[PDB]
């Protein structure tokens, strides 16, 4: 009946954002999305999308004919050239997409890590990593305290005494 | 007590490809290769002419089919498969080069070259070019001897382009079904046609002989053309078997020509065309037609290339 | 007391290149550019003909060298440098275009065109085409006047393609060493050959004159060809200097032609060829021949491009 | 006479895997390979390899002749075109390999880091990083305990008292 | 009047290197550059630069004429071919630069992280992350001690007693 | 008390592009697309000839303008727009192919073909080729009948290439302004010129007729050429309207030809040229001219593509 983080699954309930928080305390279990990490990820992906929508100003016209077939030699030269550049663009397209998808996946993994690392630096010496991508908080953290972590207003100074006490015996 | 960091996920994951994996599921992806075709010619915004049964080269010489397009004007030009450049059986020399010129001409402006003739018939007509009765190319003059078998006088006609644009000049050589028929029209003896410019020089001889019947005719009229530079002059020297031009052609401006087999639509706006319709897409690639023309996404062999628009999808532990 | 995390390494590191470094050692790498050549033509699975001394265009006209290949059938076609299209000195007009057609023809099927002649000799033969004695092209007929200097009758021969495939028709124009020799064969006066179709029209004149001696002959026979559409007809009108066809050609199916200088091997299976052998490789690129044909890896200028198949190699601290 | 991790060398003795463990205790020094990290790395590299073996269905035929040289103009046009696309593929090949090798090296570095980070989260508060890519374990860890870490069956709860005691004075 | 690290700004005063240290103690505030991280970054960027200077041995000659225009058909075929490969190189150039810049930026971010992570492993249990990319040092670290960290001669054993004492009450 | 890790930054940040962002500021960047042009032809190290008013093809036939370049030698060859291949109005057949050959010839070596003539004039001259007085092409011989209207004897001239390099042979056909003028020069009746090799065969007929006046002349001389293989022979058979060669041409070695409109500079060293100057750059791309030739960076449509040479720039918190 525990909760788990990114290190061993995603959240099909996180429907209002890409990245988020899931806590549990005396008030119970809850889930909210983080804006800054989600927006960064979305900004970068849409950035790729715009970069591929940018149309070309090159206009191309007919050099052969599918009603009156051109002379054989010049026709085969044309077809040979067209199929050659078709091979090139097919290669380019395949590689571009494969390359971008590799990057899209990685930069998303980065954002997840940066979020996790941020929270860690917030909690200072008041928490420990449980291995599943979660933090065991060694003091009482009500809904108000949990919200304070999500909006970066958590001051570890307030709970450091109580926390360090519990972490040691 | 505990706070966890996570990311969203779906049960509705879609597979993409990367540098390492084939079929790695991501949360969300989109297509890069366009395959959606509009089986029409989106002509909104562009002045469009559907040549129909008129061949593009026919607009210059003027068979019956092209009588409407003798001085046409367009932004977009459409050739139809049923089209024909010819009434009296024949073909253009360097036909495709000329087509390519006319496809981006913006249409043509015609102007009398002002040739005048003396001891000679000019009313040459044929059954293959019916217009009310027998006739001939509207822009051309089929020159004959005078009565029958009579000698065709050596002639010299010249035309000067007093405009700031190149002039499209066209002329024809007539190949009779026999040396008998050639003599009946232009007289006995050998026949020669020389065409000289300041940048062009050629020579032509008729070639009487039996050909297969096209449009009920075994004779062939072959057409030749040149572009005449501004202030330059063309001179025609001939003594028979010569199809003379009556008017020259001047390109109107800029356009684009396609070969299509689907209807024209004037409501939709487009910029990429192929024989089967209009490609309207912001996608970078397409798998519809490799010979698509205009402003188009690049053609590729693949029917689909999915671009990840979301993170790697990882199902939640039940 | 202590646990350490690590990775493997070697003293046998191999250098590769990246975006930043040149010669960075990795644990293991593999080649992407193929350079291993098989100096044979791997013909297993493909029906193969080695034309040897027969030129590909000779299979159509039929000099002695090509008597075996008059109706050959193949999946793979090999031209040899020693090959020749000709016995009586001459060359094809638009020769290369025709070669390209025959290279992917799958071979040829021959069929009599059924031309018949009257007051005329057809047994024209030469020393350059020896077959037992003097002879001529197997598929052609060297037409003469009748006795000597006698007039050659104006003739008209036509052939209709009653098949569902285009017919390859070939004919020759004979250029005598002198107007004297031309008169002795076809009679005095000028000579004309006109060839008409429904899609083709040309005309030809002989050109008597002294040429250098090839195969002991200063005369030249030049060949012309066209593809005849199904249900279409060709008509030949001529009065001398005409080398008539006896049979037409029909393409058998699909094939591929190469030019090689190495032996044929029937045990090995291949799909990429060049003049020096067969390229069999799963590698994406090759540095063997830029003009390699078939299904080949792309040609590149580089002889080697190493792809890292292992991590960066870091030697262990001694 | 100490042992060291990835942060300052590789292991030429690690011959049964790409990544692994090296420990030392009362029972002595030992070295084993980690399956999951090694397999992941191998799966990705072979994935690249298959992605480059995928042959093209484009067949190309002769457009010139090396016995009877074609007409000069059309010949130079052909050669100019061929050399142009040769330049393109040579560029593509060079860049592709350079790009992939950069990725192969990085993703291997990632796997190493992920392994190191995993072990860290296992040991919780019972160990400290020594700087060489190793963990000083502040309790007694026999061969059995060492094996427990390698197969992720180590429970830090068992040693937390003994460990925290030694880390502080 | 505090100082801050990379996690929330750069240093316009760091003019003798790409990466560096900024400390403050009883002796005051100071700033020096790190050689190893800076040099690595510079080596990689110059590496890209050399990789793009490598000239091509392909020489190209005229296939058309701008005084006497060639025949229309072969001319349009030539122009169609040239514009096609121009499109390809324009694509290649655009993508290459975009790809490299993405990498240049990331590898610089990596170097920053590696430097931060290194210092962390040096200070062991004698310091805590303040969240801005800085380390609160829980003992007295004079200029000499600060220099010891920068040249990796800092021995955490020397300060561990004093440090652990201050971190706990 | 505290130590912080950081990175440098500037207020003078420069924007670049990546896979995701457009206009992301980095610390430092450099240009990849060259746009700096040197409006000169850097000819240092290369033997250079500025043809000026001599057309490249004129160096072979030898009008007055090209008298200096009849046997020129060069590493770099420059054509000028004012150049002309012709004195007596005319043009080369397959002119561009020939130009391309001469552009990389390294210059030409001329050698007498040793033609000798009998009952015939060879001193044909014109006002269009003034050299002191009226003259003709230096390397050619304008052959006439003898007196006026007299018959031109059938002749046969042959030349053998006894060198190890191909020989550039050129000859001309003269088209008189009228059949009257043709008869006055070469006599009555039809005229024929046949040119035979072991690899080449062609035929030519004159074409008398009125052309526009170029250089005060309505006549046209058209030139034909072939490359003669080592040990091979050319034979000329003719009876009038024939412009004979006096010398053959042999290519000196290797070179490169350009068309420029800017001065030559001998101090600067270059390797990439276009009509407007020299491109000297280590940059991979250029936006100066798509038709630039030599060893050049690739042409691109973009005027600028900035490559980041520094980290992402992040301004310091005030
Ligand atoms: C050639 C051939 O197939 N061999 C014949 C057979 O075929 C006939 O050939 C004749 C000769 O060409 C055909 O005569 C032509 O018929 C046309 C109708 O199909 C038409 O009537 C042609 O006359 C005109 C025309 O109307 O167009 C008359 C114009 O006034 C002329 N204009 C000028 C300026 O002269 C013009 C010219 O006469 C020619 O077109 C110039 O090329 O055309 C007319 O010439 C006849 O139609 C063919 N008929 C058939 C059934 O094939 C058979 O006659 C056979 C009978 O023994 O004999 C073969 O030799
Ligand atoms: C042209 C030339 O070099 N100038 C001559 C010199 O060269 C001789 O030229 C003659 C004329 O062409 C050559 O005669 C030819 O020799 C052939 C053998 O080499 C052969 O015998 C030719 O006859 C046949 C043939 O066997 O092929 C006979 C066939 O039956 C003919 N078939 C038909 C249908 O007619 C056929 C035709 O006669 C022609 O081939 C049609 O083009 O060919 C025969 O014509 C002779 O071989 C050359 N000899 C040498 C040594 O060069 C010298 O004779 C010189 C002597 O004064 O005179 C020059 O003018
Ligand atoms: C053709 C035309 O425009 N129609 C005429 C008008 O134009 C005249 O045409 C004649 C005929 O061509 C021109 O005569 C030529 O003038 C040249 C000077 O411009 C020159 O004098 C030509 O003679 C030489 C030459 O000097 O080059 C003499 C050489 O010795 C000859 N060499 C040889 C080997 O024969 C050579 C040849 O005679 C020809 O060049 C061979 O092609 O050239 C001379 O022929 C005359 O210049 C044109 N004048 C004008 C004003 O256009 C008018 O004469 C008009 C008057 O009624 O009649 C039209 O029919
Ligand atoms: C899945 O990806 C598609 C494609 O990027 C997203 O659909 C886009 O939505 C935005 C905003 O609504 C539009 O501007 C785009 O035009 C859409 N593209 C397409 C192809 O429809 C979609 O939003 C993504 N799914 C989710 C859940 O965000
Ligand atoms: C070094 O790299 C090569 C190339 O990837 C590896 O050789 C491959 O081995 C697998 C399995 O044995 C085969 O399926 C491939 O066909 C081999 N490729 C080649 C080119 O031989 C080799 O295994 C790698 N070295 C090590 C130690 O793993
Ligand atoms: C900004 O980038 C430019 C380009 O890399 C750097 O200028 C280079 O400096 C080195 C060493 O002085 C030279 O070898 C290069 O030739 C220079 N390139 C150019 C284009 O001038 C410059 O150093 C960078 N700025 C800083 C502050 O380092
Ligand atoms: C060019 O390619 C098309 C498409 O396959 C083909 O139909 C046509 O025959 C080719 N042209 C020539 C001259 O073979
Ligand atoms: C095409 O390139 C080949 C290879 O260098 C060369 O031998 C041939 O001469 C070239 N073709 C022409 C027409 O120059
Ligand atoms: C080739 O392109 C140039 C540049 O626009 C143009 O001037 C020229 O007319 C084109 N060639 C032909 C044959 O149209």
């Amino acid at each position: 009946g525990a909760i788990a983080g990114f290190i061993e699954n995603g959240w099909e309930g996180l429907i209002d954002g890409w990245y988020g928080f899931r806590h549990q305390n005396a008030q119970g279990e809850g889930t909210a999305a983080d804006y800054k990490s989600t927006q960064s990820a979305i900004d970068q992906i849409t950035g790729k999308l715009n970069r591929l929508i940018e149309k070309t100003n090159q206009q191309f016209e007919l050099i052969d004919n599918e009603f009156n077939e051109v002379e054989k030699q010049i026709g085969n030269v044309i077809n040979w050239t067209r199929d050659s550049i078709t091979e090139v663009w097919s290669y380019n397209a395949e590689l571009l997409v494969a390359m971008e998808n590799q990057h899209t996946i990685d930069l998303a993994d980065s954002e997840m890590d940066k979020l996790y690392e941020r929270v860690k630096r917030q909690l200072r010496e008041n928490a420990e990593e449980d291995g599943t991508g979660c933090f065991e908080i060694f003091h009482k953290c009500d809904d108000d305290c949990m919200a304070s972590i999500r909006n970066n207003t958590y001051d570890h100074s307030k709970y450091r005494e109580e926390a360090m006490q519990n972490r040691i015996q | 007590d505990k706070i966890c960091l996570g990311h969203h996920a779906v049960s509705n994951g879609t597979k993409v490809n990367t540098l390492t994996e084939r079929g790695v599921e991501v949360v969300n992806a989109t297509e890069t290769v366009e395959r959606t075709n509009i089986p029409r010619i989106c002509s909104k915004g562009k002045r469009t002419v559907d040549l129909g049964q008129c061949g593009l080269l026919g607009t210059i010489t003027g068979p019956p089919q092209c009588d409407q397009f003798l001085e046409f004007s367009a932004d977009l030009i459409i050739e139809r498969r049923e089209g024909s450049d010819v009434c009296y059986p024949g073909k253009f020399v360097n036909e495709e080069a000329l087509r390519q010129i006319l496809r981006e001409s913006g249409g043509i402006d015609k102007e009398a070259m002002g040739f005048t003739y003396s001891g000679i018939r000019t009313n040459g007509a044929t059954s293959a070019c019916r217009r009310s009765g027998s006739s001939f190319y509207a822009e051309m003059k089929w020159l004959l001897s005078n009565t029958d078998n009579a000698a065709f006088p050596q002639m010299t006609k010249s035309y000067k382009n007093t405009r700031k644009s190149p002039a499209l000049i066209v002329w024809g050589i007539h190949h009779s079904v026999s040396t008998a028929e050639q003599t009946k029209l232009y007289g006995s003896g050998n026949k020669l046609v020389t065409v000289g410019s300041s940048n062009y020089q050629q020579s032509f001889v008729p070639s009487p002989g039996a050909r297969p019947q096209v449009n009920g005719l075994s004779g062939r009229i072959d057409f030749h053309w040149l572009m005449l530079n501004p202030n330059d002059t063309v001179t025609f020297s001939f003594n028979g078997a010569f199809i003379a031009p009556d008017r020259a052609s001047f390109l109107r401006g800029k356009s684009m020509g396609i070969q299509s087999g689907v209807q024209v639509d004037a409501n939709c706006e487009g910029d990429c065309y192929h024989s089967g319709g209009t490609i309207i897409s912001n996608l970078p690639f397409q798998n519809i037609d490799s010979r698509a023309v205009g402003k188009c996404p690049r053609y590729v062999k693949q029917r689909s290339l999915l671009l990840a628009t979301g993170m790697k999808n990882v199902p939640e532990i039940p």
